[PDB]
């Protein structure tokens, strides 16, 4: 459906995070345990869900669930 | 989708099985079993058109000393100097085997005559030997005939107090070889099957999964078995002991791992919630086409081995491919059908958990940051050519058989009291129009026997002027017995028995080959004799030409087996440079086998390697290493329009545990032909399994994704991808 809702999925698959478990006021590393290489591979997959390509030091901003949310639905253009 | 077969495949399924089993049962009971094909039905070892067979013959029928290929040493060993009883015996047996004219066509009785009887003796006195010719090529089923009746003669004979006979000679070691190889058949299969059931009672850990999945590899193996012994049995095909042995083992490997893929990818499909049906058509999507190209792959590269020059090669083509295109249309079918039926009572659903995050991590370690992996593991896979310069082959079946074996045995009574040479003599014969009994041309012999006698590791020349082989007459009364075995009726041809110090089989030996030829053209040059034919006979020229012809027909081989793999390749992916990927990241993987096996056996162990070794080794392991990458491939097939990288990572995350298995089943398969009484069987099992471990443990985990991340959409041109 919306870009949220599928960015969702993607998030909930890598993580194995329960749909209605994860929202957007949660951290991955802290909130969802996420490791520092399922940041990586969110990052990437993320990168194939919309053709835009993510540098290494733009992956500093995708801490928390809300800020790749608040993100990507500006650089998705 | 719901593809056709599948659909015919889901509703027939019981009367498949039944039919399978039926077929099964028919071909066991309707033919023999294929190792008894095997001795009804072997090849000869030499080639036709080798130099040194065709001189053998030309020997042969010049001299009169039969028409075969084949030559076996009669030994007589004592506690003691041989007395006249040792005589006496000797002159019996010579006489038995003389009435056998159905096997012996000739027997070089030498010991017989008080002239030439130290030229045989043993310098301590306590042994002797006489030269049977024997009916039938070396190993045909006429030799074996001839070798056993040969042996059953000599030890029917009473033997004197303190004196053994022993049969020897490269036909009775073939025929040992044979039946030692056919003799650990049954121990092979037994701790083969052994082996996967100890493993994968761990990888499922429930038997009923693990005895389901055996019973289909047997019922692949007895069919695959069944159909190469009714070739055999007709008389299409030719056949080996090495034929015999690889069909078993890659038929229970192959097999197991298609059973393996076929369980995975529907455990799979069932861990991700889809019901049975869902299922099994998912199973037959994701893995139908998998199975069908491991099958052509294995079959068109052992084909290959079709194209070869040396026999040992040349049959090996035929009888694996049948055996490889029936074990897969069995997989392909009661492999399905078993499943679906089985399913029905739900029996192969997963009990452990399907965890992939290990691979999935993998994964993305490797998509991520491509090339520092590629180069790392590139570093790995080509350090094994580091053992290239301190390669060396043998060419010494002798060792390669137990010690008990009675070829083996009676060489030994050869060790004893001989040296390492008496028994593998060198024969160089000399044919012109001329008369020879002319006593120039008698000179221009004795010129010819002391130019060869300079040749670097020759210690003896036996000939009709060196009654004893050391140096020093036509008409004196012993002397004409010598006319009687070392100059042709007619007096056209001259034959010179050859001896070399230390072996002369091995690398060093051979190349003494080359030496002789020329030194004899010296010697007959500028001379009458000039134009005299020269013709070189027995184990050094056999060997020589056998190390000659290796080398190109492994070659050929590889590189045909290469061509055809990568054809089947794009015809299932229908992607160039994925194809290319798939054969060459096993081509360039060869390097860590070969490595790690002549480490292994060359270094560690102190065994060189067989020569049969790296060509029937590199042909299972281009096929089974494309096979493995095949299916990585064609899981990222499937898996992408979910991201070109991300489909690897999730690709990864599928087929990672079920290639690990499929692989580690296949190698230790493989590596479990070393209990066979063939060594040379146990190294190309032991060769193929260390290379099929390097590659399921490095190749399709690293190399693959990692060049497919790094190639972008260029990995499937001209498949147009987003
Ligand atoms: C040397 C051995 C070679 C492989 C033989 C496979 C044996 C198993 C028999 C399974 C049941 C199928 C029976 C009929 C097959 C005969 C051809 C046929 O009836 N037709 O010609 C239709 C064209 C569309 C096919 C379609 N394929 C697609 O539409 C495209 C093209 O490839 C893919 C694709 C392939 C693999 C995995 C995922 C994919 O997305 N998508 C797809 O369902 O598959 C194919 C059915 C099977 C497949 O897997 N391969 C195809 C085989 C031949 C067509 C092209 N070709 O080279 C392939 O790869």
């Amino acid at each position: 459906s919306t870009i949220e809702e599928r960015v969702k999925k993607i998030i909930g698959e890598q993580l194995g995070v329960k749909q209605e478990e994860v929202t957007n006021n949660a951290s991955f590393v802290e909130d969802l345990g996420a490791d520092s290489l399922d940041t990586v591979e969110l990052v990437m997959a993320l990168e194939e869900e919309f053709d835009t390509e993510i540098p290494d030091e733009e992956a500093e901003k995708i801490t928390t669930v809300q800020a790749a949310i608040d993100y990507i639905n500006g650089h998705q253009a | 989708e719901k593809p056709f077969i599948a659909r015919m495949i889901h509703a027939f399924a019981v009367p498949i099985i039944l039919g399978w089993l039926a077929v099964c049962v028919v071909v066991t009971v309707f033919v023999p079993s294929l190792e008894a094909v095997g001795q009804e039905r072997s090849v000869s070892l030499s080639p036709k058109d080798a130099p040194s067979f065709e001189a053998m013959g030309r020997i042969g029928m010049v001299f009169k000393e039969g028409d075969s290929d084949s030559f076996a040493m009669v030994i007589i060993e004592g506690n003691q100097p041989l007395g006249d009883a040792a005589h006496k015996y000797y002159d019996g047996l010579v006489a038995q085997l003389r009435a056998d004219k159905k096997h012996v066509q000739s027997v070089q009785d030498l010991w017989g005559d008080p002239l030439t009887a130290a030229g045989v003796q043993s310098n301590d006195g306590k042994a002797a030997y006489v030269q049977l010719s024997l009916a039938g090529n070396q190993g045909t089923p006429l030799a074996n005939e001839s070798v056993e009746a040969v042996r059953s003669i000599v030890e029917s004979t009473p033997a004197p107090p303190g004196i053994k006979a022993y049969v020897t000679g490269p036909s009775a070691l073939a025929a040992d070889m044979h039946h030692s190889g056919d003799r650990s058949m049954a121990r092979i299969t037994m701790v083969t099957v052994a082996v996967i059931f100890i493993m994968l009672l761990l990888v499922y850990r429930s038997i009923i999964t693990v005895v389901l999945l055996l019973i289909t590899v047997g019922v692949e193996l007895t069919a695959a078995r069944g159909v190469v012994a009714v070739l055999g049995h007709s008389g299409a095909i030719g056949l080996t002991t090495f034929a015999v042995s690889l069909l078993t083992s890659l038929a229970i490997a192959a097999g197991t791992d298609y059973g393996i893929f076929i369980i995975g990818r529907y455990q799979e499909a069932r861990q991700a919630g889809e019901d049975k049906e869902a299922a099994y058509y998912t199973m037959y999507r994701g893995t139908a086409h998998v199975i069908l190209g491991s099958g052509l792959t294995i079959a068109g590269a052992t084909f290959c081995l079709s194209f070869a020059r040396m026999p040992y090669f040349q049959t090996l083509g035929i009888p694996c491919a049948v055996g490889m295109l029936v074990a897969v249309a069995v997989a392909l079918t009661l492999g399905p059908a078993v499943l679906h039926v089985g399913s029905r009572f739900g029996l192969f659903d997963p009990k452990r958990l399907l965890k992939v995050r290990g691979w999935r991590r993998v994964g993305t370690v490797v998509v991520r940051w491509p090339l520092p992996v590629l180069v790392a593991t590139c570093a790995i896979a080509l350090v094994g050519l580091l053992a290239l310069p301190g390669y060396k082959t043998s060419y010494n079946d002798r060792d390669y058989l137990p010690d008990f074996i009675p070829a083996n045995q009676g060489y030994a009574a050869a060790d004893r009291h001989f040296s390492q040479a008496r028994m593998k003599p060198e024969i160089l014969m000399i044919e012109s129009d001329h008369d020879m009994r002319n006593p120039a041309d008698f000179l221009v012999l004795d010129k010819l026997a002391k130019g060869i006698f300079r040749v670097p590791g020759i210690s003896r020349v036996q000939a009709i002027t060196r009654p004893e082989g050391t140096t020093m007459v036509f008409k004196n009364k012993d002397f004409q017995r010598a006319m009687k075995s070392f100059l042709s009726s007619d007096g056209h041809a001259a034959r010179f028995i050859i001896l070399h110090r230390g072996d002369p089989q091995s690398p060093e030996g051979i190349k003494s080959i080359d030496a002789i030829r020329t030194a004899a053209e010296e010697s007959l040059k500028g001379t009458p004799l000039e134009d005299a034919k020269i013709y070189l006979a027995g184990t050094a020229a056999v060997f020589h030409d056998i190390s000659e012809g290796a080398q190109w027909d492994l070659l050929i081989a590889a590189i045909s087996s290469l061509c055809l793999i990568f054809i089947i390749m794009l015809i299932i992916t229908r992607a160039f440079i994925a194809a290319a990927v798939i054969v060459g990241t096993v081509a360039l993987s060869l390097g860590a086998s070969f490595g790690l096996s002549v480490l292994l056996w060359q270094h560690i162990l102190a065994i060189h390697l067989h020569w049969l070794v790296l060509a029937m080794s590199v042909i299972v392991l281009l096929a089974v290493g494309s096979d493995y990458n095949l299916l990585l491939v064609s899981r990222f097939k499937q898996e992408i329009g979910a991201g070109l990288k991300t489909g690897i990572i999730r690709s990864m995350g599928g087929t990672g545990k079920v290639v690990t298995n499929a692989g580690l089943v296949f190698a230790v398969t493989m590596a479990s032909m070393a209990v066979s009484d063939l060594r040379v069987i146990g190294q190309v099992g032991t060769t193929i399994g260390l290379g099929l471990l390097f590659d399921t443990l490095i190749v399709r985990s690293f190399m693959t994704p990692s060049i497919a991340a790094l190639l972008g959409r260029w990995f499937w041109w001209p498949l147009r991808v987003r």
